[PDB]
RNA sequence: AAAGGUUUGGUCCUGGCCUUAUAAUUAAUUAGAGGUAAAAUUACACAUGCAAACCUCCAUAGACCGGUGUAAAAUCCCUUAAACAUUUACUUAAAAUUUAAGGAGAGGGUAUCAAGCACAUUAAAAUAGCUUAAGACACCUUGCCUAGCCACACCCCCACGGGACUCAGCAGUGAUAAAUAUUAAGCAAUAAACGAAAGUUUGACUAAGUUAUACCUCUUAGGGUUGGUAAAUUUCGUGCCAGCCACCGCGGUCAUACGAU
RNA sequence: ACUAUGCUUAGCCAUAAACCUAAAUAAUUAAAUUUAACAAAACUAUUUGCCAGAGAACUACUAGCCAUAGCUUAAAACUCAAAGGAC
């Protein structure tokens, strides 16, 4: 059995769940959450089951969470250019929390798509190479090419051994 | 961490010095307070070293101005 | 242990591998210095023969000679293996037949 | 029931051999102090050598702190 | 205008020391995964940032903006807002002064004071 | 791990060791040829040969390729800036290649290494601070980040100087080690250098030689084992001796366990 | 028979099978839980400390300590295929 509470939080699939990408401007957000009342319970949760999320998905930007600070749970996101935007979560669930967030500050699905296709743009199938990097090492493994010496021999007239042999004897 | 101002009264008015927690936690025996109180004392000579010899230089610079 | 705990301490510590006779290596050759017999522990009851060897690494170590008869003496020359003697104890190194010195066993 | 037993067995064997041995273990100590003692000192030299004083701080002494001071 | 080298452009932490003049030290935290447990912990780090008022106590959450040149060997921030005062917090979304999880002033009061 | 053997008078629990799988090196025994891949004891000392030229003089190159893993927790990733011993365009802009200063995060061991001793800030030059059990400091060990990278180039970290005065280029030799490739051919291909060029040079490389170390294709058959784990023994000899075992064990006269068969 | 000692006044030493051989805290009693057995019915969560075969070893060395035949901290070589627990 997996220690603590709800374990699949400590799985990759459930950190690769998060949708929430932040646009670059963002590069703090902090929570602000109570441990006791009513009101913000949608809080609490957040910060237990979304807090990995996000962070898995924005490695670079900073969560910085205070427990018991003030009457009410916030968001505060910090921006690059310096502005900064509140958010109250009091009375939301978490799934509302992390609309709310993704809706104000979260990059498009438009977006994302374009960032993936540019980041492969230098793979090409018919590159050879290490099977790391690409997917046929040589051309002898294509089909009606010539086959690899070492698994098939070659005809003797193709062979520099043979080749010497001749002019040798000529 | 709550209230500053009362707490400052609080501590007026009850005559209670309060000090902040320190942030690392000092060992002491006697080889360490021995050790502590020479490398205290020999920067301290150092520093005095280097006053003198800016005051001099400083004066031989003025006089030849 | 808690998950705190576990991430403050990371992957169990290992203690390192420590060497035998031969210090990591296939064999080893020695020259012979001396030959005895050994008495194997209660209960075996044998005289095996052992010879005393010094290593090319410079240290001297005890090794059990298997097969039945041998021709060695002083001053002979011998490449010796891992193995130890199970009844035999502190001897954790045999000799190779049919290598330098020492040969095959005489069928016969 | 036989590890206390041995607790015991070894335990016994080492306040004999402790017994037997007593008076040069003393010596033993009073020469691993005063090494304990050099090696403060010197250490404590080093410092002041390093930092670019050619004598100890002045109305400096080492305390010794591994003598019978108690 | 060029901003500064360092990764830290905009860093949140406590002031855990304020003897240095018109230094403020500050602690921040940031979330690292532990790739074993696949868990997030708290990885602190130490800022110098330049406190030019001396404005900065020591328990209080601030906001630091990184220098474009580094002023010492270890001072490359200063101090561009002090976000919650120790014990004189004023809540971000109602605006009253609070002591905790409760109001020092009402919100439904307005005393302009 | 789909497990197994092994604590006992017996059962159960706990717990270590070992077996079964896979690979590299060396050794014993044994072995036909062919194709391919790889080649490796040693930063110990080196006989000899060769490894950098080109070219109408100036220059350019010999800073590369090739080699080794010396040193160092040495690094990775990322940011900023500026260059190049460059290239190609413009007489000013796109690259390749580096250098310097940095830091989101990650980065070997010992805590019986627990304190370091100037390791800080301010900028009238004062303040007394800086790192550290969230592991400082000290010591020890190791090439890692692997289309490749980093460090080293006889030794003194460096190399003015000095010394014990150069193969860690190819081949080869001495010593050492369990460890054993040719003192070989060609610049025809590709790469590099040079030249405006036809071209020249290259122990890079290419085609060969050597070696059951691996794979593939074939043809001879040899090697080990046979109490249990764990597939498989007949007769005879030996008699706690001679010997055997990875673990449990076997051998004192009916030994499926040793030796021959 | 008799002394140190047990007592008082001042210090020191810091050791016990210092043991309820049960860390603390908040739960739940059903999850078709004797989940080994025996103790003391079982079990979830939280936080810290600690453990990683036995012997060597309440040991050697190290550092600290009013402790000087002392306490706390605490290995390796080497040996064995077990040691150990409950019935
Ligand atoms: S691997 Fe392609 S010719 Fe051999
Ligand atoms: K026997
Ligand atoms: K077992
Ligand atoms: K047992
Ligand atoms: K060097
Ligand atoms: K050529
Ligand atoms: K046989
Ligand atoms: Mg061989
Ligand atoms: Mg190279
Ligand atoms: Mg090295
Ligand atoms: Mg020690
Ligand atoms: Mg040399
Ligand atoms: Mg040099
Ligand atoms: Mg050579
Ligand atoms: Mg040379
Ligand atoms: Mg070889
Ligand atoms: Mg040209
Ligand atoms: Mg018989
Ligand atoms: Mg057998
Ligand atoms: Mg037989
Ligand atoms: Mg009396
Ligand atoms: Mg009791
Ligand atoms: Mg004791
Ligand atoms: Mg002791
Ligand atoms: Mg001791
Ligand atoms: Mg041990």
């Amino acid at each position: 059995p997996m220690k603590g509470r709800f374990p699949i939080r400590r799985t990759l699939q459930y950190l690769g769940r998060g949708d929430v990408v932040f646009k670059e401007s963002v590069k703090i957000m902090t929570v602000n959450y109570n441990t006791y009342g009513e009101l913000g319970e949608g809080a609490r949760k957040f910060v237990f089951f979304n807090i990995p999320q996000i962070q898995y998905k924005n490695p670079w930007v900073q969560i910085m969470m205070f427990k018991n600070m003030t009457p009410s749970p916030f968001l505060r996101f910090y921006l690059d250019s310096g502005e900064q935007v509140l958010v109250d979560v009091e009375t939301k669930s978490n799934k509302e929390i992390m609309e709310h967030i993704k809706k104000i500050l979260g990059k498009k699905e438009e977006t994302l798509r374009e960032e993936e296709l540019e980041k492969q743009q230098r793979f090409h199938p018919g590159n050879f190479g290490p099977r790391k990097y690409c997917l046929r090492e040589c051309m002898c493994e294509v089909e009606g090419q010539v086959p690899c010496p070492g698994l098939v021999p070659l005809p003797k007239e193709m062979t520099g051994k043979y080749k010497a042999a001749l002019k040798a004897s000529t | 961490q709550t209230n500053y101002d009362v707490f400052e009264k609080t501590c007026k008015e009850l005559g209670v010095e309060y000090t902040l927690p320190p942030l690392h936690f000092q060992k002491v025996h006697r080889r360490f307070l021995a050790k502590k109180a020479l490398c205290i004392r020999v920067y301290q000579e150092v520093q005095k070293l280097k006053k003198q010899k800016r005051a001099l230089k400083a004066a031989a610079a003025a006089a030849k101005k | 242990a808690t998950l705190n705990q576990m991430h403050r301490l990371g992957p169990r510590k290992e203690p390192p591998k420590r060497l035998g006779p031969t210090e990591g290596r296939p064999q080893l050759k020695g020259v012979v210095l001396r030959t005895f017999i050994r008495k194997p522990k209660k209960p075996n009851s044998a005289n095996r023969k052992c010879c005393r060897v010094r290593l090319s690494t410079g240290k001297e170590a005890v090794c059990f000679i298997p097969g039945e008869g041998h021709t060695l003496q002083e001053h002979h020359v011998v490449l010796v293996e891992g193995g130890r003697t199970q009844d035999l104890p502190g001897v954790k190194l045999k000799v190779v037949r049919g290598k330098y010195d020492c040969g095959h066993v005489q069928k016969k | 029931v036989l590890k206390i037993r041995r607790r015991k067995m070894n335990h016994h064997k080492y306040r004999k051999l402790v017994k037997r041995t007593r008076f040069l273990r003393r010596k033993v100590r009073e020469g691993r102090l005063k090494k304990k003692q050099i090696k403060f000192e010197k250490d404590l030299k080093r410092i002041w050598l390093k930092a670019g004083l050619k004598e100890a701080p002045e109305n400096w002494q080492t305390p010794k702190i591994y003598l019978k001071n108690k | 205008i060029v901003r500064s080298s360092v990764h830290a452009k905009w860093v949140v932490g406590k002031v855990i020391g304020t003897a240095m003049i018109k230094t403020a030290k500050v602690r921040a935290t940031r979330l690292v995964l532990d790739p074993y447990l696949l868990k997030y912990f708290n990885k602190r780090k130490t800022y110098f940032a330049h406190d030019a008022l001396q404005q900065c106590s020591v328990g209080d959450i601030v906001l630091l903006r990184a220098l474009p040149v580094p002023r010492s060997k270890h001072v490359k921030h200063e101090l561009a807002e002090i976000i919650f005062k120790v014990g004189r917090v004023i809540d971000p979304v109602t605006g009253k002064p609070c002591a905790g999880t409760a109001y020092l002033e009402s919100p439904l009061s307005e005393p302009r004071e």
